[PDB]
């Protein structure tokens, strides 16, 4: 996640932990599909509400904008008003060449091309053909 | 269970865990062999004993029952008179 | 709920879990939105569910209910005639 | 209790607790030593101590009482003129 | 409670549970300071609540009241007219 | 202007301090931040 929203994060982490039930952020965090069954078995290994919540943000700092909202969400949805507070300023804005091609093609795997350059047609046809 | 009905189980988890009436449902599992009587007893007494966390085990529970686990599971909801749950279920798994 | 607030519930630890009715207590708690259902069912289901132990479970979950628990506390204390006991809690928070 | 007649029990769960009248089991089921009195006393007061939640924990403790415990329990059953539901469990067992 | 005192208790397990009248036994506990109210209220609860699960979470209780328990809870006996019982009792320590 | 995130992020051995004594050249400031 974005740098502002991890900083958010990390300042307020221990009011979170002191106050956080696990049990019904996880819940809420799984059905938007931004924490696995796996993290939340891992979660729910800890012995008591505070050890819970201390893994669980221990997770969620690893994780992208999404989830920072997904966790901001369900916290303000339990009721939590304060701790919601806290995080609100940390709140990350969320949501042919095309995203494809810059996603899958950054690995390395090309040199971009130059800055000028006429486009050769009928070649790159018969490569693709091939 | 296959990673679509899996994955309809965690979608809608919400919905499962706040409207599945439990108590009602035991017979129909049993009578379609989804839980031995054991399973359901320890689900029984999952975290606090409540609804909520009786249901939330349940279909945890229930993702490792069998290739038709999910199927079958509708078809209780259905026979108890849990329609809007097995109808919220059944439009998920098609669409 | 700030250490004060905090230090103050268990400083009167013992006359709260001695003197608080509960069963009344709820629709207060829910009107002043201190407690989700759910939470009153697992507050309910507390240890052996005495009164007792209902009290303790909830005055202990208290503390993490907001900055404003205490007060919004004592308020439904007030509502459902247990003005001794609210009585007695003021008297310390001003004290 | 082979399976069985365990899994006969299950199968007629819902009409057993539906049907069966207990306050005039008692005295048959002692006669052929199907249960202790104590057993008695702690299956009506199981649940809400009413006829169903009786019922239940009757035929739940039923399967640990022996291996003739369901043949003996028709018998019972015909003994205190049930012999409807006596009627459905043999024809069960036999199916 | 020394060892003696609360190998009779076990030894004499069966027909304390099955002979003990609770419901007259209880002021007679407290004269003697032999149990806290609460701690009276407690066991009153446990199990199913019959007379049978009362009086035995009392004995179960009553090792851990003193070393004067035994003696004291026979006077008990004694002051709510159950001699016999209390007669059984101390002719066991006796013996 | 300096503020809470200025110094959150940036001191994670990003920059150097600016000296004790500077003045302001706004205008070329103002040409990077453009380009």
């Amino acid at each position: 996640m974005d740098a502002k929203a991890r900083n958010c994060l990390l300042q307020h982490r221990e009011a979170l932990e002191k106050d956080i039930k696990t049990s019904y952020i996880m819940d809420h965090m799984i059905s938007d599909g931004f924490l696995t069954i796996s993290e939340e078995e891992k979660v729910r290994n800890e012995p008591t509400q505070q050890q819970r919540a201390a893994m669980l943000i221990k997770m969620i700092l690893k994780k992208d904008n999404d989830s920072y909202v997904s966790f901001y969400n369900a916290l303000l949805h339990e009721g939590y008003k304060d701790l919601a507070a806290l995080l609100h300023d940390g709140i990350p804005v969320v949501s042919g060449i095309t995203s494809y091609v810059r996603t899958v093609l950054c690995e390395g795997g090309v040199p971009q091309r130059p800055v000028v350059f006429v486009t050769r047609k009928k070649l790159v046809n018969a490569i693709q053909q091939k | 269970m296959d990673e679509a009905d899996r994955r309809l189980l965690r979608r809608c988890r919400l919905r499962l865990v706040e409207e599945l009436q439990v108590d009602q449902l035991w017979d129909a599992l049993l009578s379609r062999e989804l839980f031995r009587p054991h399973m359901i007893e320890d689900i029984q007494r999952a975290g606090s004993g409540s609804r909520r966390d009786q249901a939330r085990q349940l279909i945890i529970d229930l993702e490792t029952r069998g290739s038709q686990a999910l199927p079958l599971f509708i078809s209780c909801l259905e026979d108890t008179g849990q329609d809007m749950l097995a109808s919220f279920l059944r439009t998920n798994r098609q669409a």
